């Protein structure tokens, strides 16, 4: 065999595909493709919910194997808490906007 | 061969406020108006045939 | 602008709405046909003049209600509207394709209407079995038109079944497992799988009938060495998964409705409720032949089919008892939809129990093709699938529109249709045990009372469906905009307000990986 | 027949524990019931001295060398006829 | 479910009208066809 | 036949039909049990101000409502399967009459010895004689010997039909190119009516079946007089 | 909101679903006109608007993927499921035809002579051209595989070379099958043997023509540099569908050509 | 002889073959005894049975087919 | 996207005048319910 | 028969190009040779008017409506007998 010729993504991927491509290699995830990892959720260690606005819906799986997710709008301001388990969440400005 | 995919990329990413099926050019519109015309005419023709057929 | 929105859509909501409109209209057509059917039977003798018109009428009733009312509404309507909302998706996986699934329905309905216009129409029963369905006994374009109406209706569903499975599976919040999605979603994912597997077999079966009618094949013609019974296998192989495709989404809506109005955060035994639907879906593929107990099969196989058909009651049973467990200790809100939910729970019970009787091939010998089976299936379809459609509609109307319905008018409507449907179908159990056959436009004098009462009943329901149209009108006429919705923590479809904006979830929800 | 049970017949220890107790084991229970229901013990078949059966070209290396390993006297006739 | 009062309330009289128009639109066209069935059956 | 304002099955004219009446009573008793239970539990659930909206433990009670319904199904399936094998049971018929559905009339054939065969049509209600049943009377009844195991063989010469006769507890579709067998055996003389139980076109509703059962002797003379 | 932060594609309103729905109305009712009023103008219009719709719809799909970069990872994983599911629905379509066949052959009616193949039927020799068609299809299965690996290794020329060989084998099978049809001593009208044979093998034949125009498309997109060594779903779908096509042929071959004859 | 007795080899509701088998069996026996003479003895049992079970029209169309030499069964 | 939003704006028919709606809903459902009836009249008027 | 060709029937574009030209194509050449060797054109089968063949319950939508689509006059008799 032998030879070359086909473009690479690194060199041909455009649009949002390219955007999630690079962002991904910088380690960041601006397009919510992966699942946020929890923090202790204490009042001094709230889960920081990034947002491109001033309120974002939060789903809290209180206990590990729970089948019911508790949903609520988290707003810009003082850390709020899941109505069923306390657990603090604090909004944060969303970074990579392109 | 060529490999002018970037020329196309720019053309289709151009912010001309057009929907993708028109984004490509003038021929897109003629093709579009042709398809819509045959579908509409055809749908009318078929309706005429059903009427013609729904009587002994 | 109207075109771009309503004809060139790519919005799960605008499409779901388009379905409910088609569904409601087809619902009006099927109701009319169900009334011609009973007008003809409400008095000894013949009303319609000729029997072929009656059969054409009975056949169309079944197709319109099944393929153009129940299915569009439950899957295309509630399915597109609520699925993306309940799992937090921006839209369906294939927005453009989804639009085709809808637009295939109006042409499909045109073909079915056309068939009853040309020639003498298709008086074949909704099972369209040959030879009656062939080119001798039904020479002409009618059956062929009926066969094409189903080809289109089947492509539309197979297409959307692909959309819901990909959506429900590939577009959930990354931290959310399938054992975290709401039961309605599970109900439509499973229903979608049944469509993906059964609908292609019907499409093959009716293609074979079409070639037998126009291309000189003899798949079902003994002359060529064919077999009219082979068609019965292909059709019923699709035909049973179909009866379940019609009840599953209703199972889901009812689970949401009963939990919401008991003030519970979740339905009892969630995972058992998931096991139950999955079981019903699986068993529903190995029982088809109960639809053929008087056709000539080997007793041993007739024995297998009644046994297999019975095990289905077990899983179904855990759902009936789970819903009861969900009301247990609930703070019950006697709202219109809770009434529709309570009716379904009992009426569907009676009707499925009545179907356990028929599972018995020995006894089916004498119950088959009589009005006892017409009773069985109208309890589950007319008082099960329909009751779920009404409960779900009155429950989610404010979300779709942003306006509220008059709760008192809504309850009168329930009260009327409850009497109506029961008075129409109850007597029919008698008529069948006593021998009155199905597909008859007339009957021996003895059967006069029950058919007389039954038809009267059919007139009460009509009243209930006229009042309903009014109820929707006055809802839109008064303009009572929604202010506060209860229990939204656990009910995500209500979080973006009534009605949700054109684009919900442009920014995903946030769900932690504990 | 065929098969199609909604979804989830793949990936996740939970999913596999689900199928184990929700499909797999319930099946074994049914089949076990069926097997225990048609446990109708057959009558020992009539004995006819057919030449292509009860073959014996060399005595078995155990017992009287005329008795097969899992010899069940009730259904297995010796070359000459049933045990008793 | 709480809601703002009606933007354009529908007074009883208005409802009576709408309930009447709705009913007739269902009953008249069918009544006509059914009332004449014998004529059709007479050719 | 059926009488005005009937609720259940027509009276059993043969032994399997009696057998089915009893099974159906058994089965019906059970559906009455279950449906009244589900209605009691519902009103119970809806009749208290007491609340317990917190999470409840499932499964524990889930075994009861899963094993109990399974025991019941066995209690129906057994009796049911018995009667089924009994229906497809080895009997020895002393006669073999054939019947063949046709688009809007049945024709019977007794060809064991002679070659007897005749059509059978519904009597236009216009021409019924006082006392005759409106959509049930046929011109030529199918005469058969009472108290005897007959073997019927149903087929059709066109579309599908279904030969049925409730009182005896028989129903066998009529399928072209096929010979379906069924065993008839009345234990009482009389007239027994039935109707086509498979949509076959315009007059699916107008092609009944009438069985006239008389003692052998009258059967033989009838048969001969019939040709 | 306004700007999206999910990796999903929100497609612009497209007039294609309508134009394709209307397309099916024209084709079906057009087939009714042909079958009964022996006219083809309606069916011809339907087939035309149909090709026009499939052309532009897939055209846009390329526009959005290749040119506008909308097919992120999240999006492709969904296109994967869709194709798998679509293929499955097609397996069940061919399943009714093998059902029809076995129902007919495992129990031949006396009208056939109470045997299989029925008296009067002279089936083809499975060792003759049916074996040739089997080897042609199987070969294309290995050549299409070589093409996929070349693609992943960025070998532009060899991918074009393997795809070309593959395409010509599908055309070869199509021509061979066409001649077999013409030379066969039986027809669709020769009872259930002809019925069962020509519609099962017929539909598969139509599937080879649809699988070959799919690979022809993949060929040109490649000439035009559309695929990268890593994002090339259209070719994977093209290859999945092509393998579905051999498998159906092996089942046809062993069942109808070998066993049933 | 009253009517065809039970035949274990056709024990199910579908008897189409029972008719068919006996109609072949008969005509084949008949043809043999003819192309053998054998004191022109005859195989009546099959004709009695197939006569009982087969619908007349089957028997007629079959005989016709045998006449024109288009009977698909082998005798 | 210039698509209006909110109550009464997310549907394909105007809901501004309750009487014009009364008339649209009437032609809509009304025509559906009448279709079967006139299809029968049609079959009864053919030969 | 069976199969087993040493190794390498997996992974490597080179390996697959190897199988393409070293196994796949040579096979098609053999089978093509075999097919071209037994290209013995059968004699048109005798025509007997069997009722389960040449079926015709509705004329075909083309031609004289009595001629099948890929009608080959040399081996396909019409209902009444061979074309000529
Ligand atoms: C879901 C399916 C469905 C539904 C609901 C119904 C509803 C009705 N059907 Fe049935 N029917 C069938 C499916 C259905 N039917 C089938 C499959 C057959 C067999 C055909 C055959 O034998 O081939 C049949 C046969 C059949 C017969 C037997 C004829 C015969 O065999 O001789 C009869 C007669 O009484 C009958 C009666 C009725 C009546 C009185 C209604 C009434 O209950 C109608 C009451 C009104 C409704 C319950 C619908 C109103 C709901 C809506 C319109 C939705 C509104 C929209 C929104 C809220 C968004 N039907
Ligand atoms: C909504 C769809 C629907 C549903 C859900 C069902 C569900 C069932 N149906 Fe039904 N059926 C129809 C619609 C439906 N059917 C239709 C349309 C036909 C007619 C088709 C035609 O020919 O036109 C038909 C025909 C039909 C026949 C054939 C009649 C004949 O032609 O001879 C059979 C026979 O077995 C049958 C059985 C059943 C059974 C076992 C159930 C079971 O799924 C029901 C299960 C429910 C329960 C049993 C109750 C809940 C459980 C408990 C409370 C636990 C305790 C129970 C016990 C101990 C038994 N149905
Ligand atoms: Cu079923
Ligand atoms: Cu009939
Ligand atoms: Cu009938
Ligand atoms: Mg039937
Ligand atoms: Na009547
Ligand atoms: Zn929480």
């Amino acid at each position: 065999a032998s030879g070359g010729g086909v473009p690479t993504d690194e060199e041909q991927a455009t649009g949002l595909e390219r955007e999630v491509m690079l962002a991904a290699r910088k380690g960041q995830d601006p397009y919510n493709i992966l699942a946020p990892k929890a923090t202790s959720g204490t009042k001094e260690d709230p889960n920081l919910v990034p947002s491109i606005t001033n309120k974002r819906i939060v789903g809290c799986i209180c206990e590990e194997d729970n089948s019911t997710v508790i949903w609520f709008w988290l707003h810009k301001g003082e850390a709020q808490r899941c109505p069923s388990c306390g657990t603090h969440y604090k909004l944060v400005p969303h970074q990579l906007a392109h | 061969f060529e490999n002018r995919v970037a020329e196309k990329q720019k053309l289709f990413q151009e912010d001309n406020g057009l929907p993708v099926h028109l984004k490509g050019g003038a021929t897109d519109n003629i093709l579009y108006r042709v398809t819509m015309t045959l579908c509409l005419g055809g749908t009318l023709y078929s309706l005429y045939c059903l009427g013609w057929a729904s009587f002994p | 602008m109207f075109i771009n929105r309503w004809l060139f859509s790519t919005n799960h909501k605008d499409i779901g709405t388009l379905y409910l409109l088609f569904g409601a209209w087809a619902g009006m057509v099927g109701t009319a046909l169900s009334l011609l059917i009973r007008a003809e039977l409400g008095q000894p003798g013949t009303l319609l003049g000729d029997d072929q018109i009656y059969n054409v009428v009975v056949t169309a009733h079944a197709f319109v209600m099944i393929f153009f009312m129940v299915m569009p509404i439950m899957i295309g309507g509630f399915g597109n509207w609520l699925v993306p909302l309940m799992i937090g998706a921006p839209d369906m996986a294939f927005p453009r394709m989804n639009n085709m699934s809808f637009w295939l329905l109006p042409p499909s309905f045109l073909l079915l209407l056309a068939s009853s216009m040309v020639e003498a129409g298709a008086g074949t029963g909704w099972t369209v079995y040959p030879p009656l369905a062939g080119n001798l006994a039904h020479a002409g374009a009618s059956v062929d038109l009926t066969i094409f109406s189903l080809h289109l209706a089947g492509v539309s569903s197979i297409l959307g079944a692909i959309n819901f499975i990909t959506t429900i599976i590939n577009m959930k919040p990354p931290a959310m497992s399938q054992y975290q999605t709401p039961l309605f979603v599970w109900s439509v994912m499973i229903t979608a799988v049944l469509l993906l597997l059964s609908l292609p077999v019907l499409a093959a079966g009716i293609t074979m009938l079409l070639t037998d009618r126009n291309l000189n094949t003899t798949f079902f013609d003994p002359a060529g060495g064919g077999d009219p019974i082979l068609y019965q296998h292909l059709f019923w192989f699709f035909g049973h998964p179909e009866v379940y495709i019609l009840i599953l989404p209703g199972f889901g809506m009812i689970s949401h409705i009963v939990t919401y109005y008991s003030g519970k955060k979740e339905p009892f035994g969630y995972m058992g409720m998931v096991w139950a639907m999955m079981s019903i879906g699986f068993l529903g593929f190995i029982v088809w032949a109960h639809h053929m107990f008087t056709v000539g099969m080997d007793v041993d196989t007739r024995a297998y089919f009644t046994s297999a058909t019975m095990i289905i009651a077990i899983p179904t049973g855990v759902k009936v008892f789970s819903w009861l467990a969900t009301l247990h200790g609930g703070n019950i809100k006697w709202s219109p939809a809770m009434m529709w939910a309570l009716g379904f729970i009992f009426l569907f019970t009676v009707g499925g129990l009545t179907g356990i009787v028929l599972a018995n091939s020995s006894l089916d010998i004498v119950l088959h093709d009589t009005y006892y089976v017409v009773a069985h299936f109208h309890y589950v379809l007319s008082m099960g699938a329909v009751f779920a459609i009404m409960g779900g509609f009155v429950h989610w109307f404010p979300l779709f529109s942003g306006y509220t319905l008059n709760d008192t008018w809504a309850k009168i409507h329930f009260a009327i249709m409850f009497v109506g449907v029961n008075m129409t179908f109850f007597p029919q159990h008698f008529l069948g045990l006593s021998g009155m056959p199905r597909r008859y436009s007339d009957y021996p004098d003895a059967y006069t009372m029950w058919n007389t009462i039954s038809s009267m009943g059919s007139f009460i329901s009509l009243t209930a469906v006229m009042l309903m149209v009014f109820i929707i009108w006055e809802a839109f006429a008064s303009k009572r905009e929604v202010l506060t919705v209860d229990l939204t923590t656990t009910n995500l479809e209500w979080l973006n307000g009534c009605p949700p904006p054109y684009h919900t979830f442009e920014e995903p929800t946030y769900v932690n990986l504990k | 027949a065929s098969a199609a049970k909604g979804d989830h017949g793949g990936t996740g220890a939970r999913t596999w524990r689900f199928l184990t107790f929700g499909l797999a084991l319930p099946s074994v229970a049914l089949c076990t019931l069926n097997s225990w229901l048609h446990s109708g013990h057959r009558e020992r078949p009539a004995f006819i001295p057919y030449h292509h059966l009860r073959i014996r070209t060399k005595p078995f290396s155990w017992g009287d060398g005329n008795h097969t390993f899992f010899h069940n006297p009730r259904v297995n006739p010796l070359p000459t006829g049933y045990e008793k | 479910i709480t809601a703002k009062p009606a933007k354009t309330p529908t007074s009883p009289k208005e409802q009576a009208i709408g309930l009447s128009v709705t009913f007739l639109s269902f009953l008249l066209p069918a009544g006509w066809v059914l009332y004449h069935l014998d004529n059709y059956k007479k050719s | 036949m059926a009488y005005p304002m009937q609720l259940g099955f027509q009276d059993a004219t043969s032994p399997i039909m009696e057998e089915l009446l009893h099974f159906h009573d058994h089965t019906l008793m059970i559906v009455f049990l279950i449906s009244s239970l589900v209605l009691y539990i519902i009103s119970l659930m809806l009749t208290t101000k007491l609340t317990h909206t917190s999470t409840m433990d499932a499964q524990e009670v889930e075994t009861i409502w899963t094993i109990l319904p399974a025991i019941i199904l066995i209690l129906i399936a057994l009796p049911s399967l018995r009667i089924l094998y009994m229906m497809d049971e080895i009997n020895n018929p002393s006669l073999t009459v054939k019947t063949m559905g046709h688009q809007w009339y049945w024709s019977y054939e007794y060809t064991d010895y002679e070659d007897l065969s005749f059509d059978s049509y519904m009597i236009p209600t216009s021409e019924l004689k006082p006392g005759e049943l409106r959509l049930l009377e046929v011109d030529n009844r199918v005469v058969l010997p009472m108290e005897m195991t007959i073997r019927m063989l149903v087929s059709s010469e066109d579309v599908l039909h279904s030969w049925a006769v409730p009182s005896l507890g028989l129903k066998t579709d009529a399928i072209p190119g096929r010979l379906n067998q069924t065993t008839l055996m009345s234990s009482r003389p009389g007239l027994y009516y039935g109707q086509c139980s498979e949509i076959c076109g315009s007059n699916h509703s107008f092609m009944p079946i009438v069985l006239e059962l008389v003692p052998l002797k009258y059967f033989e003379k009838w048969s001969a007089s019939m040709l | 909101m306004t700007h999206q932060t999910h990796a999903y594609h929100m497609v612009n309103p497209s007039p294609w679903p309508l134009t394709g729905a209307l397309s099916a109305l024209l084709m079906t009712s057009g087939l009714t006109m042909w079958f009964h009023f022996n006219s083809m103008t309606l069916l011809m219009i339907g087939l035309t608007t149909n090709m026009l719709t499939m052309y532009q719809w897939w055209r846009d799909v390329i526009r959005e993927s290749t040119f506008q970069g909308h097919h992120t990872p999240a999006v492709q994983k969904g296109l994967r499921y869709g194709m798998i599911l679509f293929i499955i629905s097609e397996v069940l379509f061919f399943t009714g035809f093998f059902w029809a066949f076995y129902h007919s052959s495992l129990a031949p009616t006396p009208e056939l002579g109470g045997c299989w193949p029925p008296t009067g039927i002279h089936p083809l020799n499975p060792l003759e051209v049916p074996l040739l068609n089997t080897s042609v299809l199987l070969a294309s299965g290995v050549s299409i595989t070589w093409a996929h690996h070349s693609l992943m290794e960025g070998d532009r020329k060899h991918m074009l070379q393997a795809l070309f060989i593959t395409i010509t084998l599908g055309v070869y099978f199509t021509l061979l099958q066409a001649s077999e049809y013409y030379e066969a001593p039986f027809t669709i009208s020769d009872g259930v043997y002809g019925s069962t044979f020509f519609v099962a093998t017929g539909f598969h034949g139509l599937h080879v023509i649809i699988g070959s125009t799919f690979l022809i498309v993949c060929f040109f997109r490649q000439l035009k540099f559309h695929f990268t060594s890593n994002h090339h779903f259209g070719f994977e779908a093209g290859a999945w569908y092509w393998h579905f096509v051999d498998v159906v042929w092996l089942f046809l071959y062993v069942s109808i050509y070998w066993w049933g004859s | 002889y009253q009517t065809a007795p039970f035949d274990s080899r056709f024990p199910n509701q579908n008897q189409t073959r029972n008719c068919w088998q006996n109609y072949l069996d008969f005509h084949r026996c008949e043809k043999a005894m003819t192309a053998k003479g054998g004191d022109v003895s005859v195989c009546e049992w099959y004709r009695r049975v197939y006569k009982s079970l087969c619908p007349i029209s089957w028997v007629s169309t079959w005989d016709d087919r045998r006449a024109e030499g288009t009977f698909p069964g082998k005798i | 996207s210039h698509y209006e939003e909110g109550p009464g704006k997310n549907i394909p028919f105007s809901v501004e005048n309750k009487w014009r709606l009364l008339a649209m809903m009437t032609l809509f459902f009304g025509s559906g319910f009448a279709a079967p009836f006139f299809i029968v009249r049609h079959q009864l008027l053919k030969k």
